[PDB]
């Protein structure tokens, strides 16, 4: 039941900041998708304010963002990997933040950077539940580097991505092929079933043609190999992001969109539900791989007193 | 046992899978490689010295 699922969510959230972030099968929700595919998009729609699309900007470096969801009135903080913990007060000030400790993280904006950033929102708004946004995988040279920034970024999360408990939330625009997609080759290597990969749909509003269709009723009866099947975010407008109107008039005019439109209809409700539940589905997911891993989180722990006393 | 690996072999799209990184191992072959590398040319300058 509801109230009693948070604190062992906390659990992994106190062993994550407190305990050691290598080696360990911790539980954790990983985004996978390109730079301009808009992953961060999905995060922005998931949870109201996130890192600026600007003039293509993706994140550099492993970006935490924990919401939390209680009564009173919002507020938002992130913890700096120096020991310092700063409030920004209201969720509104978070994208002016953000973006300057990206630039600062990365060496003034080298590209890479393995460095965490700890961002917290708490509202009455968002899902309660962790994702952890790896850097986006860039398509072309970052600044005048002597990189090869792209293969550097591949290689933080394939670390990441491997350990069992960790969920794979990939992210495909719904007119590109999946099967194509470098994020879901990525993830076939680590995952050949589709078992704790997940795939996220996203830019539903590019689709004119009858090409984009034929992928649509493709992704509906499901060839790709995927078992905990599809979900469709709604991306968010160019005034919306912009003005920044809110998620229970943006949970309306979401709804709205794929309703109305009978084919947007079909694909909706073949791929889960009528309201959409990735956010419950998620918090299925991870409660479901946290009460498995007791014993054996237990066990690692108790080992490695050993290995390192010796 | 021998005729049972060969059934492994017939998917190929568990190759990846199958060979699944370590990764530290790995992480290390990348530098030992250059260690010794190096080693090599500065056994080599020294002995082009004496001779």
């Amino acid at each position: 039941y509801e109230q009693k699922v948070r604190p062992c969510i906390d659990l992994i959230d106190s062993l994550r900041a407190l305990g050691v972030e290598q080696d360990l099968a911790l539980p954790a929700i990983a985004v996978i998708g390109d730079q301009s595919s808009g992953k961060s998009s999905v995060l922005e729609a998931l949870s109201g304010v996130a890192l600026p699309r600007g003039s293509g900007i993706v994140t550099r470096c492993p970006l935490v963002l924990k919401l939390k969801k209680q009564p009173c009135e919002a507020w938002a903080g992130r913890i700096s990997y120096r020991n310092t913990e700063l409030e920004l007060q209201d969720p509104g000030q978070v994208e002016k933040e953000i973006h300057k400790a990206q630039n600062v993280m990365a060496g003034n904006g080298r590209g890479i950077s393995h460095e965490l950033i700890s961002l917290e929102i708490t509202s009455p708004e968002v899902p309660d539940l962790t994702i952890i946004d790896l850097p986006g995988i860039t398509r072309v040279a970052v600044d005048n580097q002597p990189r090869d920034i792209g293969l550097q970024i591949k290689a933080l999360i394939k670390k990441y991505i491997q350990r069992q408990q960790t969920i794979n939330l990939v992210v495909v625009p719904c007119n590109v092929d999946i099967a194509t997609t470098e994020a879901l080759s990525m993830a076939h290597e680590v995952d050949p079933e589709g078992d704790r990969t997940i795939g996220i749909l996203t830019k539903p509003d590019l689709m004119d043609r009858g090409t984009e269709k034929s992928v649509m009723n493709v992704v509906r009866n499901l060839t790709y190999p995927l078992k905990k099947g599809y979900m469709i975010v709604k991306c968010r407008g160019q005034q919306e992001i912009t003005n920044r109107l809110s998620l229970a008039e943006a949970t309306k005019k979401e709804i709205t969109f794929f309703q109305t439109h009978p084919y947007f209809r079909v694909l909706l409700e073949e791929g889960s539900a009528t309201v959409p539940r990735l956010a419950e589905r998620l918090t299925t997911e991870l409660i479901m791989h946290i009460q498995k891993s007791l014993p054996l989180l237990e066990g690692q722990i108790r080992e490695s007193h050993q290995k390192a006393t010796e | 046992l021998q005729k049972a690996m060969m059934q492994i072999l017939q998917e190929k799209n568990r190759y990846s899978w199958l060979l699944q990184e370590q990764s530290e191992t790995a992480t290390k072959r990348r530098i030992l490689k250059e260690r010794i590398y190096r080693l090599t040319q500065a056994r080599h300058a020294l002995c082009q010295f004496s001779s």
